[PDB]
């Protein structure tokens, strides 16, 4: 490890839904 | 006997809902055969109140 | 970020924590001076 | 002329469905696509423009908020039939709920959410020419009502001043409990609503699960029996602001005449003609019956006994075919009686109002059709022994520091429980005083 | 004061609440104003539409 | 809102294939992973345990770990066993040997990288993480072991959000194995540190359900699993579908433990009656609260009437009055007011949903918070104290490494559990 | 009347594809040249002519051309729908690319290209009667952009003098990062804008996303979303000189009331109606509405916040159905709010423009349709924060000379990375002195 913190690897982040949502026609 | 389960706010204030009425729908069902609404409104753009005579 | 999805949120210029630098709804503001007072007193002929 | 609608968490949004479904029914406004086909009304008045504002294309559109940090609730009212109506960015949703803490609302997740709710309630009041006032929903039993209702007031209070406030708010039953950390919850939140509202309607479920047991005849009532009422009551109230009648009350009035002193403001509301369709065949309605029947406890929707206190003002609306005359002879009638009493400092302890408007029937309803209704707000000192009993509640749970630790991590000091519960106890100091007659000697 | 009137002078610089009858520069009251006059007109013609029914001719 | 699944061991890997028969039923999904379902509202929240694969499919959000892959080959060979992704299964090439040490100590630390980094892998996707859930059982060797490293290791990484665990617990007479004490109790001295919420279940409370409530003449551990999968299963109900009185399991944690050590809950499900016998039960809110106290509903062998209750909650799943539910508890509290702790003004959460389990018209779950727990660590103590003093076979864990202090250390640790329990129960107003 | 444009680098170009898109479909020129031969309106008008000029046989051709050093843009745009609407000559492609080195745009490669250039300039010049400005587009964080972008404009200022030269610039965005080296061609390209360009518009990808995520609502944007908001911008500065109006305003008229010394040339941008059509139907959108619009941060199409400065004028430009009495109740109420601050040296703050032709609507776009719509330019003091961020990368990497031996290669001495970053302090100091308020008054 290169004196930072911890050898541990975060992964990403897939999505991130909002607050406000549409009320539109959704499909399955 | 247990085909049909709804839920209190379905089965109280919007009784009369069909399923095809609701946000999710397979995505092989027609949808021009449906009439369009979009919004509420006092009159359905009736001619009584709408038109300004002259 | 509070309001998700965004790279940032954006500033708000409505309302802020602060209370001396808030924008209040009532803006207490002037009269125009035509509508106020009495005006020229005019007198016919009996 | 306008009044903007704000509900916050579970009861608020509950409520608020049947409160919306009311009005909706109430001004006639329908699916554009779903046709009368039918006889209507056939008038074009301007009655809406309390709740509604038109696009200019004739399509309308409420002046409410849902605001809750679960999104089940609100999702829901984004499926159903009903979200045709709402503008999207009215209908708010977080991601996790407070979990029952007040603590975690007001400081952890609230905090991020309550810009949004500012920004949106100013694009709501600029579309506006004459707001005089908002109405609240909320329970200050749970996490996200009390923390979210008191930092949301104290915002609006900073922002918009003087402008009027009425909160309709239910309180944690005297024995009925749902959660074990109601007490906390209330005591903080009556707390930040002490300072931060104009008008106070106390509600208790157990009152109004006792009144639709004995009027009505439910045996196994639900959430929706309780938030229809609560509709109607709100109906009753604005009505003065909506349509003709022959004594109208705007709701600064109703500010001025039943409060005294500023920090008297919790206020218990009741209504009369709540009658079921087998009995409301068998009797006339009259007013001097209904005006008895108000002054019943077996008519109030808080579970409160005022026989044990004093009024100090009373509101009555009375709405349909009602004349003056036999509104005077009612109150005359009442005034007789020798288990009524108001302080003596208070002689004129009546104002009246009267509407032509009828109340509406819903058709999945379960009240009767009648032709005139009374509702009444009055001002009393009873309400100081509810508070009594959730002292003690908290008290006893708070001698060995039950369940502090939540709330301590969550970001909130030890100190805040002692001030708060000093605070209320100070407001039982101020009932004990007001209520005692200023006799001299002599 | 450089005004011959003082007290019409010093009135003016007061603030002021009222937004009704046409006076202030704001949106609200211009859109109040507008109210006001489509409600007259309304009313002038509903209640010629009962009463007067030869004003057309 | 998701929950991720870890299965540990032969009864966590066993219980957690019957647990994802009986999710999958619930939401119409096909043995091939199809959404076939018949309602939006299975649809809508679907997400909460499986993720979406390309073109419709779903994938269930569960990662299993054993040391020998005869378990890992069964529940693959299994009826469902094809939906588990490939990936997600871990395995070793050694035994746990029913020892606690070499588990945790010698082959843990092998394998412990790789599941951290799955686990991880799979949490970080999700956009708002909810707790994680862990089924194991705390007698055993590889389940007590690496599931309780696995459980510090999350401990470390998430310490912000909640950690539950589901644990099953010998019996005090049919043992399976010689050295349960000494694994139980380093077991419970960890879980006690780590966890936030641990639930319990003793094998002899399901065979004693089994045998006086259903009458089964040949029960099998489907049975016993499908008991354990069926409350599982229920107290996320209010997690994903809607209801008069939304809960969730922070908001049951919150109310349910006063003190952060006292976090271990009894569970009981209550619409259960032997097959055959006209008399149905069931059908009004009644029955379901007085079967719900009847001890045999309850999953543990300790029994309520020698404790008292700190608090209490029930879920209840179907279309009911809330009247029903709040005049009963209301009742219940009152007429039995002894055995509930005093200082509390009322011990009883009610939580109402509209959506019951398949073929069942309406059920609840119970959850129950007892110091009478405090006999069963008291027994596990006296047998380990019984072992420790005569050295009956710790020589194997030393020569794995560990030095007796840790032994004495989690004596003692459990001693203070017995104490604190012992002192709150006997606490009064004075 | 003619306005010329020069295209330059891939962003530019890009950039340029939608803007031509935009201008055929709102003069009606079809994608070959031609004007539609079956319709017959009579009235040919004359609007055109600010962008196309006619052969004689009826044929449309555009004041454009097109510059890269890359071929495979250019060649796109000569295979693509518009092949035949373009001269031939306008299309201008070099061999190889300056790979993200301002030197080797400036120095060694647009110096052999950069004649053929100023011929096609000239061609076109000299094929006007009343030139009155160059609108160009490019990024700054490349380097064929950078090196090529100022040579062009230095040489262009020399030859033509006081024609005017207004930049619409895609600055590097304070997080997003497309390519490492992008803080050292940003300095050098500034240097070189900074002497030669009369206005100079800021624009931030970051910004874009932003505005498409949160007002429209498109879950994956990508680069023909952002450049059909940039053509849409560029089409309402322009409106002005091709239609009628109750109030014109030249492209000089710009010039002369937005800069008050001849440094403070840089100007924000805003776009009002930025709206979904499924919000645009629930809500009416009047002049007041939109004016409210503009000046929220959540508009902009530049990443910085004007809360931390001040702002020195303002330009509105509205076309639509709007009427001057709603514009000046607007713009006094915009001068009411308190949150909103103008420098004491600039009392009349606002200056604004009123056209009638509405926004055209694109086939495959995003906006909804509206009557009317609003576009601002203003000049603050807040650009003086995105200029410090950008030196600040700077510093970082120039202390240990990162990747100068690249730049020392192809031909730059390295003073000249010290003397533009002092010049840009010097821009950071006089934007502190402008900026701070007078005492002499009081
Ligand atoms: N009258 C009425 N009371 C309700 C309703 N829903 C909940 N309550 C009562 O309000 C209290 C619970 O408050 P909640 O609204 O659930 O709390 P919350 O606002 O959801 O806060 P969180 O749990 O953190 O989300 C209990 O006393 C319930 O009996 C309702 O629909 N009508
Ligand atoms: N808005 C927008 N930005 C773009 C577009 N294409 C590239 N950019 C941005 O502009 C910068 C890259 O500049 P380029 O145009 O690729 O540089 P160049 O002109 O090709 O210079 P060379 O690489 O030497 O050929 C980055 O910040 C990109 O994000 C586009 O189509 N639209
Ligand atoms: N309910 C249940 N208990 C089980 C199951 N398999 C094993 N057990 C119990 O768990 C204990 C054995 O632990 P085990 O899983 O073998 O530990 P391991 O060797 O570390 O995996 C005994 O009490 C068994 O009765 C199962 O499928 N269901
Ligand atoms: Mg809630
Ligand atoms: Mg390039």
């Amino acid at each position: 490890p290169p004196k930072g913190a911890t050898g541990v690897w975060k992964p990403n982040t897939f999505e991130c839904t909002s607050v406000v949502q549409s009320c539109l026609r959704r499909f399955y | 006997v247990l085909n049909c389960r709804p839920t209190t706010y379905r089965r109280d204030y919007i009784p009369t809902a069909q399923p095809n009425e609701y946000r999710t729908l397979s995505h092989k069902t027609n949808l021009q055969d449906m009439p369009p609404s979009f919004a509420y409104s006092t009159y359905a753009l009736d001619d009584p109140r709408r038109i300004i005579k002259y | 970020s509070a309001f998700g999805g965004l790279f940032s949120d954006p500033p708000l210029v409505s309302t802020d924590i602060d209370p001396k630098k808030t924008d209040p709804y009532d803006k207490m503001d002037t009269i125009p001076s035509r509508y106020l007072g009495k005006g020229m007193s005019i007198g016919r002929c009996p | 002329r306008e009044a903007i609608c704000i509900h916050i968490g579970q009861a608020g949004c509950q409520v608020g469905n049947a409160c919306w479904e009311l009005f909706c029914l109430e001004h006639g406004i329908q699916p554009d696509g779903a046709m009368p086909s039918d006889k209507t009304i056939g008038v074009e008045d301007d009655a809406f423009n309390t709740f509604f504002s038109e696009t200019g294309a004739g399509k309308h559109v409420p002046r409410a908020v849902f605001l809750d940090l679960e999104p089940t609730v609100v999702d829901e009212v984004r499926t159903g039939t009903y979200r045709q109506l709402f503008h999207p960015e009215q209908l708010i949703s977080g991601k996790e709920d407070a979990a029952n803490n007040y603590a975690r609302g007001h400081y952890t997740i609230g905090k991020e959410i309550v810009d949004l709710c500012l920004d949106r309630i100013r694009k709501l009041a600029d579309n506006c020419t004459g707001l005089q006032g908002f109405l609240v929903y909320h329970a200050v039993g749970g996490g996200t009502g009390s923390g979210l209702g008191a930092l949301l007031l104290e915002r609006l209070s900073v922002d918009y001043g003087k402008k009027s406030k009425l909160g309709y708010t239910v309180y944690p039953s005297p024995q009925v409990s749902t959660a074990v950390v109601e007490p906390y919850n209330s005591v903080l939140s009556t707390h930040s609503l002490l300072e931060h509202t104009d008008v106070a309607a106390m509600l208790d479920n157990e009152a109004i699960y006792d009144l639709t047991r004995r009027n009505l005849d439910i045996e196994r009532p639900t959430y929706t029996n309780l938030n229809r009422l609560i509709g109607q009551v709100v109906s009753s109230l604005t009505a003065s602001l909506r349509f003709d009648g022959a004594l109208n009350v705007d709701l600064t009035e109703f500010q001025t005449n039943l409060v005294p002193y500023p920090r008297i403001h919790f206020v218990l509301t009741s209504y009369a003609p709540v009658i079921s369709a087998e009995k409301a065949y068998h009797e006339q309605l009259s007013v001097s019956e209904i005006s008895n029947a108000v002054f019943e406890p077996a008519s109030m929707m808080t579970k409160c006994d005022p026989r044990h206190g004093k009024y100090m003002a009373c509101c009555l609306m009375y709405r349909g075919d009602v004349v003056p005359k036999d509104v005077n002879a009612a109150v005359a009638t009442i005034k007789t009686k020798r288990t009524i009493q108001f302080v003596d400092w208070s002689p004129t302890g009546f104002k009246c109002g009267i509407n032509y408007q009828p109340p509406t029937v819903v058709p999945g309803g379960d009240l009767a059709k009648v032709q005139r209704a009374v509702c009444m707000i009055a001002n009393s000192t009873a309400i100081a022994e509810v508070f009594a009993r959730i002292d003690h509640k908290f008290d006893l749970m708070y001698s060995k520091r039950a369940f502090v630790h939540w709330y301590v991590g969550e970001g909130m000091e030890e100190g805040e429980f002692s001030e708060a519960r000093e605070d209320l106890a100070a407001l039982e100091k101020d009932y004990e005083e007001v209520g005692a007659e200023s006799a001299d000697m002599d | 004061c450089p005004s011959v009137t003082p007290q019409l002078y010093e009135k003016s610089h007061k603030p002021s609440v009222t937004v009704g009858m046409g006076m202030k520069g704001s949106a609200a009251s211009t859109a109040c104003w507008r109210d006001q006059v489509d409600k007259e007109e309304q009313l002038h013609a509903i209640w010629a539409k009962r009463y007067d029914r030869r004003s057309n001719a | 809102r998701e929950i991720v699944c870890v299965q540990a061991g032969q009864c966590g890997n066993q219980i957690g294939s019957k647990f994802w028969e009986v999710i999958s039923d619930e939401h119409g999904v096909d043995p091939t992973g199809t959404y076939q379902g018949d309602s939006d509202l299975q649809l809508e929240r679907i997400n909460v345990y499986f993720d979406e694969a390309t073109g419709g499919r779903y994938v269930p959000r569960s990662v299993l770990i054993d040391l020998e892959p005869g378990t890992m080959d069964s529940v693959r060979a299994g009826p469902y066993g094809q939906i588990f992704r490939p990936d997600n299964f871990i395995f070793g090439q050694s035994g746990a040997g029913n020892n606690w040490a070499k588990g945790h100590y010698t082959e843990g630390a092998e394998l412990i990288d790789s599941v951290l980094d799955v686990c991880c892998k799979e949490a970080e996707s999700c956009d708002c993480l909810q707790g994680f859930q862990i089924c194991h059982s705390l007698g055993g060797g590889t389940g007590s072991g690496m599931g309780t490293l696995l459980i510090s290791k999350l401990r470390e990484q998430y310490p912000d959000r909640i950690m539950m665990t589901f644990s099953i617990i010998p019996s005090p007479k049919v043992s399976d194995t010689v050295v349960e004490p000494y694994n139980t109790t380093l077991s419970v001295h960890q879980l006690v540190e780590n966890s936030d919420e641990s639930m319990c279940i003793d094998n002899e409370a399901l065979y004693d359900i089994c045998f006086r409530t259903l009458k089964l003449t040949t029960p099998t551990f489907g049975d016993l699993n499908h008991l354990v999968s069926a409350v599982v299963s229920g107290v996320t109900c209010c997690l994903r579908f809607p209801g008069q009185l939304n809960s969730d399991l922070r908001k049951l944690a919150v109310n349910l433990v006063p003190f952060p050590r006292l976090h271990f809950f009894m569970m009981g499900f209550a619409p259960l009656t032997s097959r055959g016998s006209q008399q149905y039960r069931g059908l009004s809110v009644p029955e379901l609260t007085q079967q719900m106290f009847d001890a045999k509903n309850m999953m543990q062998a300790a029994d309520p009437r020698h404790g008292r209750y700190l608090t209490a909650s029930a879920l209840f799943r179907g279309r009911m009055s809330t009247k029903e539910v709040d005049e009963q508890m209301l009742n219940v509290q009152n007429k039995n007011s002894s055995y509930f702790i005093e200082w509390i003004p009322n011990n009883i959460k009610s939580s109402v949903c509209d959506i019951p389990p398949k073929g069942l018209k309406m059920a609840v779950t119970f959850i129950g918070n007892n110091t009478c727990i405090q006999e069963m660590f008291r027994r596990v103590g006296e047998q380990f104290t019984l072992m420790f003093r005569r050295k009956a076979f710790l020589h194997w864990y030393t020569g794995e490494g560990m030095d007796e202090m840790e032994f004495t250390e989690a004596e003692s640790n459990m001693n203070d559990l017995v104490s604190e329990y012992q002192q709150y129960q006997d606490a009064t107003i004075e």
